[PDB]
């Protein structure tokens, strides 16, 4: 889901 | 391609009452990623709920969201005057995000038959070869209202358009304006111009007319 | 506190292309998803697509694929929507919207949903030409037809593009005023009416003037409406 990408990014 | 269906389209309540709005998805929504937005006329939408049941800081605690899977609900424990607006649901459980068609939450009030006015075309407009006839339905409730134009007792079709104001913030009524546009040539071939109005607050359809040249 | 400011209204000819900007201030720009949502007059919201600045990863809705382009200028915290091959049906208010963050502040975990929106940009796609409206009186006297109440008004006809504004007696008169949303005629021109209900007894003594203003054509008109 495109809408989940910023989360994975934020957890980095 | 997830389809969200909000039903009903319109909910008629009053300040102090509890409201329940539903959103049904044509297929399960991933991770319950459903959001609710409130939108007032001419204004940008405002986020109320996200993740189906999470409420961001800043949003009144009277707003609540529940559900999962394919059936979601937005609850407002008790309505305040500014809460009467359009509510939209949105799913972002897939890259292709989609919005529901929206549910209007209006104020329910006593039936009020409309005051009907009819206006012939101005001489000035006529000078240019065009005749607009305007029918006005003032301060009525409920919003459902039918207006038919009859020229010398001939139902008109395709030659008129209508507009409806937003519900009045004070008297909770609606007004409707219908314009019938003919060319001056056709306009001059008929004598009687009538506006027939059908409304729940009217025992029988009301008619307003004038004879060209009076 | 995230504020999104968009560029002004635009008028485009069918077949042309339009670019709308969205300037962000507050929070982090490059790490949060920025989408574009539109809304045709009287219709609902429709997500078009968005972009993740840092990764430049875009996501467009299928019905706009190959006609839309969204980019982001991290140097200016500005995002852009470019829609080509414009059609009349593309006429709408376009909004940019950034996803929100959990809890307070604007740096927490993203939430996907759109917490921040721009004021919106009206984009009119038509082959019509800019034009001031003709203003005709909606004169009052049909035995008033409804109590001691009289109705009078102004027909603001054939203008382009939206919007137009109406006030009565320079704003001195506001009670009983009803300015209706404009309707788009087949001619490609807009038309709307503004009416006010008043005591029928004031028809013989009060002057009623509607002030009509169409900024796009720099048109200002004051029409006295008489019985």
């Amino acid at each position: 889901n495109w809408f989940d990408i910023t989360n994975a990014l934020w957890r980095r | 391609e997830i389809v969200l269906t909000q039903s009903p389209g319109t909910q008629s309540l009053s300040p102090g009452e509890r409201a329940t709005l539903s959103c049904r998805a044509s297929q399960s929504v991933g991770n319950n990623k459903l959001a609710w937005y409130q939108q007032r006329p001419g204004q940008a939408p405002r986020l109320l709920i996200y993740g189906a049941s999470s409420r961001p800081s800043g949003v009144a605690d009277r707003f609540s969201g529940s559900g999962s899977g394919t059936d979601f609900t937005l609850t407002i424990s008790r309505l305040e005057p500014e809460d009467f607006a359009v509510y939209y649901c949105q799913q972002y459980g897939q890259s292709l995000s989609t919005f529901g068609q929206g549910t209007k939450v209006e104020v329910k009030r006593t039936v009020a038959a409309p005051s009907v006015f009819i206006f012939p075309p101005s001489d000035e407009q006529l000078k240019s070869g065009t005749a607009s006839v305007v029918c006005l339905l003032n301060n009525f409730y409920p919003r459902e209202a039918k207006v038919q134009w009859k020229v010398d007792n001939a139902l008109q079709s395709g030659n008129s358009q209508e507009s409806v104001t937003e519900q009045d913030s004070k008297d909770s009524t609606y007004s409707l304006s219908s314009t019938l546009t003919l060319s001056k040539a056709d306009y001059e071939k008929h004598k009687v111009y009538a506006c027939e109005v059908t409304h729940q607050g009217l025992s029988s359809p009301v008619t307003k007319s004038f004879n060209r040249g009076e | 506190q995230v504020q999104l400011v968009q560029s002004g209204a635009e008028v485009k000819r069918p077949g042309s292309s339009v670019t709308v900007s969205c300037k962000a201030s507050g929070g982090s720009f490059s790490t949060y998803a920025l989408s574009w949502v539109r809304q045709a007059p009287g219709r609902g919201l429709e997500w078009m697509g968005g972009v993740i600045p840092l990764l430049t990863i875009t996501n467009y809705a299928p019905r706009f694929q190959g006609r839309i382009t969204i980019t982001a200028d991290r140097s200016t915290s500005t995002a852009y929507l470019e829609l080509n091959s414009l059609r009349p049906e593309d006429t709408a208010v376009y909004y940019c919207a950034r996803e929100g963050t959990t809890g307070w502040g604007w740096l927490g975990k993203p939430i996907g949903a759109f917490a921040h929106w721009g004021q919106g940009t009206l984009v009119t796609v038509s082959s019509a030409s800019t034009k001031g409206p003709s203003v005709f009186p909606l004169a009052p006297s049909s035995k008033s037809t409804s109590g001691g109440t009289a109705a009078l008004g102004c027909l603001v006809k054939d203008y382009f593009p939206e919007p137009v504004t109406v006030s009565w007696n320079s704003g001195a008169l506001t009670s009983g005023v009803h300015t209706f949303p404009a309707v788009l005629q087949s001619s490609g021109l807009y038309s709307l009416s503004s009416v006010v209900t008043v005591p029928s007894s004031s028809l013989g003594t009060q002057t009623y003037i509607c002030n009509v203003n169409h900024k796009p054509s720099n048109t200002k008109v004051d029409k006295k409406v008489e019985p």
